[PDB]
């Protein structure tokens, strides 16, 4: 009786691997080239040639493949979302880092809602957001040799706002980010050089 | 069609065996008188029909020149020769099927086909090596070693071609494929001997003193005696019960084996007299007809050589069956095969103390068929004028007869 | 040049020119009559005419 | 008759097995079937490229979904450079110093654009100077003044 | 019985060579000066002089020739479409790259 095993869809094992990688390496690391525990094999064999229309397609709807490799076992091999031809949103780790950073900044900003909308507030709002993004650059989530290559923050009258905006009660903050991408294809180019 | 990694020549013969015995070897003997002095000539020509299989020979050359571990991909087993001048053929579809399974292996770095020069056409030979260079381009981690189709000028069916310019025509790819191969010329002569069996070599002996029929008569007259063949025939006509019963079967089985051994030595005498009397073809037909009628009860008519094999395996089965069941010792000896096998020599001999009511009898036709042969080969002795003692004999059977002649044939 | 499945790939780039191979300069041809013109000298057939 | 075997207008070379007095039977020829190619005419050059490319390719699969930034490019360059320094010291690469024997380039503004990073591409460029055999040895004799 | 061979029209061997060259060198490379596998010879001999009206013609309808060369074997020698006098569309590789 105990020789028969259960076959499951893979979505709950993927959720455990999302939490394992985020604790080990951070949320900006792609959850691919990793192994799955309690798994003997995939149910279907997927070769090299039939994963090509899974990863890259004309609709842009990418499907990530679970595969086996000799000497390595069963691995997750694919880290794309269903907007797989988008230059901003094709990687899972980029989208989930934007989900973290936007919610953390939004919760810290509700202490400023009915504050005076003047130059004293705009200096402290800019420095709160800049101190947070400097820690993300030092941990490796933002690419750059220096901090002004990695991000920018702008807020103020004559920069993001008009005088008509002040009378209506609006304050505009603009934030731009440079998030690290994975290395999906590695191309080695060999050539002869003269003696 | 499974690739396997071996390490030495002893690993190969464990799983795959050795070479095929050659079928194209002939031995000639001639006795002559030169002004009163004897002269003996032994002639063994080199065979014009060889076996097309070369894999065991090539692995001997590989390990002798410094090779290490390698992979073996079988494509099938050997086929038999139809006769002494038709060796088997090599198929293109088997060798290309072997190339498809080696594409899935990671570790080998070199591709070889040791049987490929014996392919039927040269176009099949070049097309096989074009497929290996396309695999070396795709996997981009291997290299191919090539030969020519022949070492001399060969016939294509329409024209005669030289080996070097014919290889330059057959391989018709660009540089991105040609950089993965290398070609060598000419062939090499080795120190190895051909694989053969001494049970299949037949001697033809021409002598000035013909005693082929007389020596065949002396053996067959001696076996036709009361102590020799008549003594075989009159003999035939709980845990303590099984052990006593096995002693009775072992005495009957020992009597059958010396009758089968007597059948073997008779056939070697008549075959040397059939081959010696090429003159007067009507006499050869009579000697051949007398031999198959004697061989009826042994093979064709009754199962004499077949019951001696099944009784031996039934004898082993009853000695292991005593561990658990007495019904096992009852199901065999009464219901199944053991009660049925005894009936073919004597069907209802149990009617009295002596063997009577002889409904079925595979014996007592021996001496009737034997003295027919003695008279039939008696007509062959005035018609043979040139054949000596060892004409028509196997090479393995002359080693007790003449040991010095047998050792001389082995050197040639 | 197009890659869709993830992994490592190997490319070779051609830089060096090939080299020229020199031909023979003095190989003559003689055209005229002979005594027999045979491929096999024992068999009497002029198949090299 | 080995001259049209070794060098030919098609470039398809055939290696000859020959006998020499005092030396026995030898292999005399080491070319591939692309015998007029300045990159690929020798057997030993082609088989060294087959070894070096496969060893580097297997060592590189641990980097597939890694961050494609300056921290990765420093460690990828040093892994390949340490391997080729051992090949130079064993005699497979010709040069008086290591920068005469090879080079390795990888990085943004060297092998890659910013559009390449968004697509997920990392480009590594490797150039080699492999030792060739001495096939023809030409001795030139002359008189000098006393 | 096995000494008799099959003769085929050449269009299915050309399709295999189209896929081999596009994988090796790209779709902008002309599929000519290349070899064919499993082929012993062409069925008809075409010389240098009779390929001239095959390649260039007043109608513009070009036919590509399969030929043999000494030292090289059987090759494809021609890479034109049936609009062979068009300055935009006479080559196979230009048309298939636009597709």
């Amino acid at each position: 009786i105990n020789s028969h095993k259960v076959t499951l869809p893979p979505s709950s094992s993927m959720a455990g691997a999302y939490a394992r990688v985020d604790n080990d390496r951070g949320v900006w690391k792609s959850p691919a080239n990793i192994g799955l525990n309690y798994v003997s094999k995939p149910s279907v064999t997927v070769s090299h040639e039939e994963q090509e229309s899974m990863n890259v397609h004309g609709t842009g709807k990418s499907v990530n493949a679970i595969r086996s490799f000799v000497g390595k076992g069963t691995l997750v091999w694919g880290a794309r979302t269903l907007a797989g031809n988008d230059n901003e949103w094709r990687y899972i780790s980029v989208r989930r880092f934007f989900n973290m950073a936007e919610e953390s900044i939004k919760k810290a900003t509700e202490q400023f809602v009915f504050e005076p909308n003047d130059g004293n507030t705009w200096v402290r709002v800019r420095a709160m957001i800049e101190n947070f993004l400097i820690l993300q650059w030092r941990a490796g989530a933002l690419a750059g040799a220096k901090p002004e290559h990695a991000f920018y923050v702008k807020v103020g009258l004559g920069q993001t706002m008009t005088a008509q905006d002040i009378l209506e009660g609006n304050m505009n903050v603009e934030i731009g980010l440079a998030v690290v991408r994975p290395a999906e294809f590695i191309i080695l180019k060999f050539s002869h050089k003269m003696q | 069609l499974k690739p396997k990694r071996i390490s030495s020549l002893l690993d190969f013969t464990t799983y795959y065996g050795g070479a095929q015995n050659e079928q194209g070897i002939t031995v000639k003997l001639t006795d002559t008188l030169i002004e009163g002095a004897e002269n003996r000539t032994i002639n063994v020509p080199e065979p014009t029909f060889k076996s097309p299989y070369l894999m065991f020979y090539s692995l001997q050359m590989y390990f002798a020149n410094g090779g290490g571990p390698c992979y073996i991909v079988s494509t099938g087993v050997y086929d038999d020769w139809s006769d002494s001048e038709t060796p088997p053929t090599i198929n293109f579809s088997d060798l290309e099927s072997g190339l498809a399974v080696i594409r899935k292996e990671d570790e080998p770095t070199l591709l070889l086909f040791p049987d490929a020069t014996n392919l039927p056409t040269d176009d099949e030979f070049y097309s096989l090596y074009n497929s290996a260079l396309m695999q070396c381009n795709d996997l981009q981690d291997r290299f191919t070693i090539l030969d020519t189709y022949s070492d001399q000028t060969y016939n294509d069916g329409v024209e005669d071609l030289d080996p070097i310019p014919a290889l330059r025509n057959g391989i018709n790819l660009t540089k991105d494929y040609l950089k993965y191969g290398a070609a060598y010329y000419p062939f090499v002569q080795t120190i190895l001997n051909y694989q053969y069996s001494a049970d299949e070599i037949v001697i033809q002996h021409l002598s000035y003193n013909p005693n082929a029929i007389a020596t065949a008569l002396d053996n067959l007259n001696a076996v036709n005696g009361p102590t020799f063949i008549d003594a075989i025939l009159d003999d035939l006509r709980n845990s303590v019960k099984v052990a006593n019963f096995a002693s009775l079967v072992e005495s009957v089985l020992s009597t059958l084996n010396e009758l089968i051994d007597a059948k073997e030595e008779i056939n070697k005498d008549v075959n040397s007299a059939i081959a010696s009397s090429e003159e007067d073809n009507a006499i050869k037909t009579a000697i051949s007809d007398a031999l198959d009628v004697f061989n009826e009860d042994f093979e064709g008519a009754d199962k004499i050589e077949s019951v001696a094999k099944n009784l031996s395996d039934l004898l082993i089965k009853i000695k292991q069956a005593d561990t658990n069941t007495k019904v096992e010792n009852v199901l065999s000896i009464n219901a199944l095969n053991f009660s049925a096998e005894f009936e073919k020599l004597l069907t209802y001999d149990v009617n009295t103390g002596l063997t009577a009511s002889v409904t079925l009898d595979l014996f007592a036709n021996i001496g009737t068929r034997l003295d027919d042969i003695i008279a039939a080969v008696s007509a062959a002795e005035p018609i043979d004028v040139n054949n000596g003692k060892l004409n028509g004999r196997l090479l393995s059977d002359i080693e007790p007869l003449d040991n010095a002649t047998y050792n001389t044939i082995l050197l040639e | 040049a197009t890659y869709k499945t993830p992994g490592v790939y190997i490319e070779e780039i051609t830089k060096f020119p090939p080299s020229v191979a020199q031909v023979e300069t003095a190989i003559p041809a003689f055209i005229g009559y002979t005594q027999f013109a045979r491929t096999k000298p024992s068999v009497d057939s002029d198949d090299l005419i």
